[PDB]
RNA sequence: AGCCAGGAUGUUGGCUUAGAAGCAGCCAUCAUUUAAAGAAAGCGUAAUAGCUCACUGGUCGAGUCGGCCUGCGCGGAAGA
């Protein structure tokens, strides 16, 4: 290891993933297993990569105190055990799901998704992101307007209104 | 995945399935028959070739037989058919034995697709970078 | 130092009958219970019990930490009371409790009735388990050690009276 | 960093000398230059610290007599026959 | 146990406590490491 | 210091190997996965093992570790 010369290191070096941070997630991992690194690191194979890091650095005094790069409301955002996660390339979508559709399956606590940066707020997960590049969600998103949204009601008077 | 329920890996060659002299009564004893470990093995082994190492897991429950799902082979045994001499170690690093460079064993680091904890398609090349040095084989890379 | 320093806090209940150098605690259960001290001056004050040394005592602290310790287990003593549990291993081993005297059977050529002490009771949820609760940590601990004694766990088959917080070594015979 | 003070020895002979190291002090001498040699007594435990740093024998040294600074070089050092402690040190006004 | 003139902790779970005027070694792992006097 | 977690994947490493898949063994100890994980500490394999160590995280929150120079004591230490 090393003192300040090493402490400062883990800081700025990784805090760069905060200044120029794509997405953002804070998940504790009490009772985490190796699959913990056989997942966010496995999905990094044929659907991710070295573009993701969850360097458990909840040293707070290091992680939290180490975020002068504007991330207010975080003097609270850094409680107990933590394992921050950030992105560099790619979009700012998916990622939340790697956690949302993993930790939801036991896989240790998920900090109930305390939310992180980007919009900069508090706790209460969202998902308006992973719907990206799933353009067909913007396709049927018109609900055929005329069609479907019609053949669903304007023609429901027959299979549900003839008495 | 879970952890451990029942699985091993003992074998000499695919050129001869379910060996009789080798392992013998040492190829499964907790739900593994010895006259059946050749009806689920050669069911897909005879679909590529016979003569190379084939380890595998052994999902065991309590319903007569069992179920398995093997994968990529070791890149150390491929040095008897895709590298040089018949043996391997023996003479370690005491006198430059065989010699494999950057070119050879290249695509041998391309066969293990899903089975390679080396996300970086390029970096995953450093892994097998040793599956041919357990006997001393300087690389002319 | 430390354990000593650290305050004891008297929970909602226990009275704390600090009489000069004789402290007594009573609450929920546990017929009171009280011990004596020596080189540690204890002070009630507010909602806790502070423990410190005394001038001219190299025992200070050392005698004070054990002070904290004891009193601290005296509170909880009457508070939550104290646990136990032991389990008999071996075919033919059986506990009973038909009063306040436990009747054990351990392969001897005779039964082994064992009478419980003062404030300690026990039950046999199973023909091979014994749970004895009490407020005095120092006595349950004993009664346990004592019961066990009748037949400790031998390192071969493991038979005998063990706790649960055991470990039981167990090893193979001398080869052929 | 090497800076150590002492006092002009008021005595001599193995007598005072054995009383020095006895009270955690020790003899030392300063000679060289057109100046007549000078008797000194340094505090053992202090200088024992300096003699550890391999630098104590290269980078010139500095003495303090009643507060007068001299500066010399570690000429010769007598160690203890069988225990890590000084016996007497020679100093030259160079 | 074994009473020797020099006790010494052998194992890593071997302890060394002084019960009475006697220094002893309590090794939790191996009984063979149980010693007295020293 | 407790207490709470992880310690794999290339790899069952090949090898005088009857069978050795870290450890009666030989020679080797390199590279990813990561906050950390050594072809590696120990128990012990028909052999995998199950299960625990270096090292990293969490909790707690003020001291903690071992050598050096000195003073006084302990064991070693059984007899007619």
């Amino acid at each position: 290891m090393a003192l300040n010369l090493q402490d400062k290191q883990a800081i700025v070096a990784e805090v760069s993933e905060v200044a120029k941070g794509a997405l953002s997630a804070v998940v504790a991992d009490s009772r985490g297993v190796t699959v913990d690194k056989m997942t966010e690191l496995r999905k990094a194979g044929r659907e991710a990569g070295v573009y993701m890091r969850v360097v458990r650095n909840t040293l707070l005094r290091r992680a939290v105190e180490g975020t002068p790069f504007e991330c207010l409301k975080d003097a609270f955002v850094g409680p107990t055990l933590i394992a921050y996660l950030m992105e560099h390339p790619g979009a700012a979508a998916r990622l939340f799901k790697e956690f949302a559709k993993a930790n939801a399956k036991f896989e240790v606590k998920a900090a109930a998704f305390e939310g992180e940066l980007i919009p900069a707020s508090q706790i209460d997960r969202l998902a308006t992101l992973p719907t990206y590049e799933e353009a067909i969600a913007r396709l049927m998103a018109t609900m055929k307007e005329a069609s479907a949204g019609k053949l669903v009601r304007t023609l429901a008077a027959v299979r549900e209104a003839k008495e | 995945a879970k952890k451990v329920q029942a699985y091993v890996k003992l074998q000499v060659a695919a050129g001869m399935a379910n060996p009789s002299p080798p392992v013998g009564p040492a190829l499964g004893q907790q739900g593994v028959n010895i006259m059946e470990f050749c009806k689920a093995f050669n069911a897909k082994t005879d679909s590529i070739e016979k003569g190379l190492p084939i380890p595998v897991v052994i999902t065991v429950y309590a319903d007569r037989s069992f179920t398995f799902v093997t994968k990529t082979p070791p890149a150390a045994v491929l040095l008897k058919k895709a590298a040089g001499i018949k043996s391997g170690s023996g003479k370690p690093n005491k006198d430059k034995v065989g010699k494999i460079s950057r070119a050879q064993l290249q695509e041998i680091a391309q066969t293990k697709a899903a089975d390679m904890t080396g996300a970086d398609i390029e970096a995953m090349t450093r892994s097998i970078e040793g599956t041919a040095r357990s006997m001393g084989l300087v690389v002319e890379d | 130092s430390r354990v000593a320093k650290a305050p004891v806090v008297v929970p909602a209940g226990v009275d704390v009958k600090i009489n000069g150098q004789v402290i007594t605690i009573k609450g929920k259960n546990g017929e009171l219970t009280r011990t004596l001290n020596d080189a540690v001056e204890v002070k009630h004050a507010d909602n806790t019990l502070t423990f410190g040394p005394r001038d001219g005592y190299a025992d200070g602290w050392a005698q004070a930490g054990t002070a904290r310790a004891l009193l601290n287990s005296m509170v909880i003593g009457v508070t939550e009371g104290f646990t136990k549990k032991l389990q008999l291993v071996g075919v033919g081993y059986r506990a009973a409790v038909k009063g306040n005297v436990i009747n054990l059977s351990l392969g001897f050529s005779h039964p082994v009735d064992h009478q419980l002490p003062a404030g300690i009771t026990a039950e046999c949820p199973t023909q091979t388990e014994i749970v004895l609760k009490g407020a005095d940590k120092q006595v349950i601990g004993q009664v346990a050690a004592d019961l066990r004694a009748y037949r400790r766990p031998e390192p071969y088959k493991g038979k005998g009276v063990r706790y649960a917080d055991e470990v039981v070594r167990t090893k193979e015979a001398k080869k052929k | 960093m090497f800076t150590i003070n002492a006092e002009v020895r008021k005595e001599q002979g193995k007598g005072a000398s054995r009383r020095l190291r006895a009270a955690n002090k020790f003899p030392a001498i300063i000679y060289g230059g057109k100046e007549a040699p000078l008797a000194i007594e340094l505090d053992h435990d202090k200088v024992m610290n300096m003699q550890a740093k391999a630098e104590f024998y290269s980078e010139v040294l500095t003495i303090v007599v009643d507060g007068k600074e001299i500066k010399v070089k570690a000429q010769d050092v007598q160690r203890h026959p069988y225990k890590p402690k000084l016996q007497h040190i020679d100093f030259v006004r160079a | 146990m074994k009473v020797r003139a020099s006790v010494k902790k052998l194992c890593r779970n071997c302890k060394i406590v002084k019960r009475d005027g006697v220094i002893r070694v309590i090794c939790s792992a191996e009984p063979k490491h149980k010693q007295r006097q020293g």
